[PDB]
RNA sequence: UCGCCCCUGAA
RNA sequence: CUUGAGUCUCGUAGAGGGGGGUAGAAUUCCAGGUGUAGCGGUGAAAUGCGUAGAGAUCUGGAGGAAUACCGGUGGCGAAGGCGGCCCCCUGGACGAAGACUGACGCUCAGGUGCGAAAGCGUGGGGAGCAAACAGGAUUAGAUACCCUGGUAGUCCACGCCGUAAACGAUGUCGACUUGGAGGUUGUGCCCUUGAGGCGUGGCUUCCGGAGCUAACGCGUUAAGUCGACCGCCUGGGGAGUACGGCCGCAAGGUUAAAACUCAAAUGAAUUGACGGGGGCCCGCACAAGCGGUGGAGCAUGUGGUUUAAUUCGAUGCAACGCGAAGAACCUUACCUGGUCUUGACAUCCACGGAAGUUUUCAGAGAUGAGAAUGUGCCUUCGGGAACCGUGAGACAGGUGCUGCAUGGCUGUCGUCAGCUCGUGUUGUGAAAUGUUGGGUUAAGUCCCGCAACGAGCGCAACCCUUAUCCUUUGUUGCCAGCGGUCCGGCCGGGAACUCAAAGGAGACUGCCAGUGAUAAACUGGAGGAAGGUGGGGAUGACGUCAAGUCAUCAUGGCCCUUACGACCAGGGCUACACACGUGCUACAAUGGCGCAUACAAAGAGAAGCGACCUCGCGAGAGCAAGCGGACCUCAUAAAGUGCGUCGUAGUCCGGAUUGGAGUCUGCAACUCGACUCCAUGAAGUCGGAAUCGCUAGUAAUCGUGGAUCAGAAUGCCACGGUGAAUACGU
């Protein structure tokens, strides 16, 4: 994709970080692996996965990614124009616009991302197994899918001409 | 050429000979490139559906022409010629080497033209 | 798992009878690594044979063993589709080894002085087959002509035979024998 | 045992040696003392200049104070007061006179000990482990070098597992007969243990030190070989 | 084809 | 009203269902014939069966059960399920024109019917197989798998029970949504001029798109996208059990809990690991060979045991001739006793004395107390500096304890061809790709291909050394051409030659042919001293084993403080009734002993080796030259060889044990040194079960030297001599 970090305006922020493991012949490495999102408040959000022999590195690299896997959003207010609560993976994802004079409600990783994301009135929910790492699919559910009122209203002007040409 | 002048006994110089003649062979094809490309005509897609994923994943256009198990992907203009070159390369003698060979032919006089308004 | 071929041994001349074959046997007779020693039994020996029988000198030794040489040794190996071991028809070379190897054998269950006249003795009966070292020759010829299930090994092998043309008697193996 | 340190002949005839002296039948002994127990204390003394490595010349009749260092500056001080004072601690151990020699002038991302030392003076400041080497090593490949590879035992944050922490950047090979392989130790003496450090840097690729420059001697073509002559 | 079991724990 | 549904008509195909007939093959029984000593079974066996005539083989007769092939993701049924052939009765499906009915439909708790196999009741039938059962076998045991028999049962009729991983682990019905290929069955069309060419329906596999899924995958016959109705689930174990009800003749089936107890249980997938899973490839891994060990004695270590101590650590291989490269005292940590306490060893502070030198006594010395003597370096002449003793503390010392606090070092798989990483792509992710595949090599080696492109470590690489030939330098080394001769490289001469050892020449699949994708490579060939990682070293990765080592050394914590520290004399380490590991020496004539005789290499050396000459049986001692050296000495190489003998004996083999007499090295050799001399003369006549090494200058065997060392090699380490067998083949 393209980049997500920009000066006078980056918005570094990190989601998950953790080890993981791979059973070498030998003995046992571990993989230096986690997830980020560089925002700008105004979208343009992503995400990677790093992997190092150093919790350092596995940022940096992450980040690198997050600018490879950019989505854009675009949008009105300080909250969400459209509702999304399809699902991605098995952890389960809703996502509701919401009046500003409320919070993020949301401990997860969807306080974080969506905060990143020019959004910080919206209330957010989901259900299923508690995994932070698939709550960052909140990403295709949410930011990736949207409705705008200049979308749906191009509905309402194709059709008229149709009419017009037959 | 310079590879019989420091290396210089046979147990060195035939031994770089070797090794290096054949990288060349088809590495060959790939060092007369310049840039980045910002265009990029494929004539298959069983080897070259590659470029419909990854250069739009970037977004540089690839420009496909009409498949028999796919549908073309990025900014196309299709084209009369079909996916596998095992079967259509004669084909593309007066298809796709008259329209995109002499896609450039016709490029290079309006480049000029554009060049010409921008001087003035 | 062996890799190319095996070595070759270039070895002299002898003095008294020129021969590479006959040098082989003062190498069997050869014990601590000394050739020297070795050379004395020979001639001591081949001198006994031509008095106590008639023969040539390339006849005291060659058509006596030419008489304890089986042409088939019967080797090892558990796997035969029977828990069998198998017959093998040795090569002329090891035809040759076998005999020498014999002779030297039955003059360590000897203990009739020196070592010249056990072995010469013994050669001189070895070629009326009336020896003792002939009647090592009577166990293992005996055994692999009188019992075969030759080189197959049988379950492994009948599958093989089955696949080629529709066999369950003996032919070559075209699929696995592992 | 899991590295056996193969710098036995990389030290040979592949980059010179670091002690060059000669000894004869009853000299070899004391020789072989005297030179090492000035070193202990030498080293010691010194420590306001970072010590590429100390090395002795011995034409057994002379010692030759022969320190190197990558700033010269500090240890010259004003006049010779300085260096005179670390000059009579050699004279006084090994049985000749004694004098000053040259130290080095070069940058110092150069020589193992140079870089050695300084992270492990750091550890005993109980700042920077993991990241110690990191810093130590941007600096080294951004100059000098042609691949380093650092060995540090872990011990950090009071936690009692032995570990190890290891990192290389660029090519260390460790078997190569015509480069000049860097090698030297340094350990520090911290409350969260000892924590041994090893420096190789792989300073040559295809050049050696004593693999090039130097002079054999014979054929020297002539076709006579002289002869004493008269007849009697 | 030649049966054939049994094995306290955190690096 | 007709699009849903249903009927009518005409055909179509099929192991649909039920019933009754019928054929042959095979096994078995019975009968007869032929023929004789085995049969049968198994990995081997045994039980069983045979001269009273089996097995096999042939002929006749009889019976029971099942229908080889056919035969296929082929077909049919609602499902369960259904196979030789024929008849009868009978059901379902589908297609084709039309024709008709006119939502009559869909689903369904209850209810009702159908139910593989086993089972149960009742009556028939009984060949084979087979629970049970009985021998045999395998196994430590084997109430089993395995073998030989064999009963209920399986089979038929009728009734009953109603379960099954009753499966597509997928409720049924209706509706939709890319396609491709095959299979099967109707029917329309096309010079049907092609068994078929083009359609269009029904059913059935495989592939796969979108989509869905956590993934595997499903994928128009859905797990896709919708609706309708019903059934079920709501953590696992407890438990499909208990309790009650229901059903059954019963066996049991059916409905169906709770107490209690746990923080998981579980599904899919990832990488490695393992498999008596498979495929592939190597190594003395095996086969084929050669030589040992375990037997015996001695040497050496260890365990056990004992002792005041038998100092400590190591624990298959990778501990156990290891750390320890020689343990008389010391060493030495251990014991017993003597002895000291800021100290034996350090710095600093204070005092005196410079340290010392030669001697005395007591004592086992450690020491303790003296007797004389010394006044260097600077000085202000006191004092200090080195240094010594004593005092005092802060301290010092500790091979004291933790290798589960650690460094450093090392072993290990393994000289293994592997091991990773950056970047991109693929996957939600773990990760994957690369690194896999097709060839090939010793090689992640090289080539080609393939979402991989590059790169690092390891292999290889470059380094040494050796196989040749050349170049220098020729003394202490060489001696041809040249002379002496003393005939000896001993002297001159000659540097040619060998030799030394520095530097080069050389080998690279380089070249020739074939083979191999024309690629790498492989097989022969040539030239050469040598061909195909030439041979041998160095080279031993990143790592794993919390592997070892606080006792080489370093060090976090801990502990000892007129001591656990320190020093000394004696003792213990070499006990000992034994066991184990690693070696060495024999058991002999290819040898022993006696005579004479052949040639070595590489190291070592003024606490040293020591020619010569003298003496000693000897070990060795005296006398003494030479040598820090291609000088001289250790050094006489030994097996070997030509002769003398002995004759297969426990001996002329073998050499243990002990005594006496001597030697040497040391202050001194008593436990606890080695060598020699003479005597005594051992066990053993060549070693089970078992187990190990080795593919060539190796094995084998024979000596020699070196380090450690005042003085101790059957050990380790290194050097040469002579010098194989065997390898089809994995």
């Amino acid at each position: 994709a393209h980049i997500e970090k920009q000066a006078g305006e980056l918005q570094e922020k990190l989601i998950a970080v953790n080890r993981v493991s791979k059973t070498v012949k030998g003995g046992r490495i571990f993989s230096f692996t986690a997830l980020t999102v560089v925002g700008d408040g105004n979208g343009r959000v992503g995400f990677g996965y790093g992997k190092a022999r150093e919790v350092p590195a596995a940022i940096q690299k992450a980040m690198e990614k997050a600018r490879r896997n950019m989505i854009n959003v675009a949008l009105n207010n300080g909250t969400l124009q459209h509702p999304v609560k399809g699902v991605h993976t098995g952890s389960r994802v809703f996502m509701q616009p919401a009046s500003e004079g409320t919070g993020i409600i949301a401990g997860g990783a969807m306080r974080a991302v969506l905060e990143v994301a020019g959004v910080h009135n919206v209330l957010a929910k989901a259900y299923g197994s508690t995994n932070p790492i698939n709550v960052v699919r909140a990403t295709i559910d949410g930011l990736e899918n949207m409705n705008s009122p200049e979308m749906v209203a191009a509905k309402r002007g194709k059709s008229v001409e149709e009419i017009l040409g037959k | 050429q310079d590879g019989t002048f420091d290396k210089l006994t046979k147990k060195e110089a035939l031994m770089r000979t070797r090794e290096l003649e054949k990288l060349e062979n088809s590495l060959g094809g790939i060092k007369d490139m310049g840039g980045l490309p910002d265009a990029l005509f494929v004539i298959d897609a069983d080897h070259e559906h590659i470029a419909i994923k990854e250069a739009n994943n970037l977004g540089i256009p690839v420009f496909a022409i009409v498949d028999t198990n796919s549908d073309p992907d990025g900014v196309d203009f299709v084209i009369p010629g079909n996916d596998d070159a095992i079967r259509a390369v004669t084909l593309y003698l007066g298809a796709v080497a008259a329209t995109v060979r002499e896609g450039r032919s016709q490029d290079l006089a309006s480049q000029a033209e554009e060049s010409f308004v921008e001087a003035e | 798992p062996r890799r190319r071929v095996i070595g070759q041994r270039k070895i002299l001349p002898d003095p008294k009878f020129g021969s590479e074959l006959l040098a082989k046997f003062v190498n069997i007779l050869m014990v601590d690594g000394k050739k020297s020693t070795a050379e004395s039994i020979v001639y001591s020996a081949l001198e006994t044979l031509a008095q106590r029988s008639g023969k040539s000198e390339l006849e005291a030794f060659e058509v006596a063993l030419e008489n304890v040489r089986p042409t088939v040794e019967v080797k090892s190996r558990r796997v035969g589709g029977s828990t069998y071991q198998v017959p093998v028809e040795v090569r002329p070379v090891r035809r040759n080894a076998l005999a020498m190897r014999w002779i030297v054998e039955a003059a360590r269950k000897r203990g009739d002085k020196s070592m010249a006249l056990r072995l010469a003795n013994e050669l001189s009966d070895a070629a009326e087959n009336k020896g003792t070292a002939v009647k090592k020759r009577e166990d293992v010829h005996r055994m692999a002509e009188a019992n075969k299930a030759f080189a197959h090994y049988r379950w492994l092998s009948l599958r093989s035979f089955s696949h080629q043309a529709g066999a369950s008697s003996k032919q070559p193996a075209l699929g696995y024998l592992n | 045992g899991q590295k056996v340190h193969p710098n036995g002949i990389r030290l040979g005839i592949v980059k010179p040696w670091n002690s060059t002296w000669f000894a004869n039948t009853k000299e070899f002994a004391d020789n072989l003392d005297s030179d090492f127990k000035v070193r202990q204390y030498l080293t010691k003394e010194l420590a306001k200049a970072s010590v590429s490595r100390i090395v002795i010349e011995r034409p057994a009749k002379s010692i030759r104070v022969t320190i190197h260092t990558a700033r010269p500056g500090i240890v010259i001080g004003k006049k010779g007061e300085d260096v005179e004072k670390l000059r009579k601690v050699v004279a006084d151990i090994a049985g000749v006179p004694a004098q000053i020699n040259i130290a080095e002038v070069r940058k110092p991302e150069l020589d193992a000990k140079l870089v050695a030392d300084s992270i492990t003076s750091q550890l005993e400041r109980r700042v920077m482990f993991r990241r110690a080497m990191k810093r130590a090593v941007q600096n080294a490949m951004r100059l000098g070098a042609k691949g380093i590879k650092v060995e540090v035992s872990g011990r950090l944050g009071g936690a009692e597992i032995a570990r190890t922490e290891w990192y290389r950047e660029g090519r260390v090979p460790l078997h190569t007969l015509r480069a000049d392989i860097d090698y030297n130790t340094s350990e520090a003496h911290t409350t969260y243990g000892v924590i041994g450090v090893k420096v190789w840097i792989f300073k040559g690729e295809i050049l050696g030190g004593m693999a090039a420059v130097e002079q054999p001697e014979k054929p020297a073509a002539q076709p006579k070989k002289q002869q004493r002559k008269g007849r009697k």
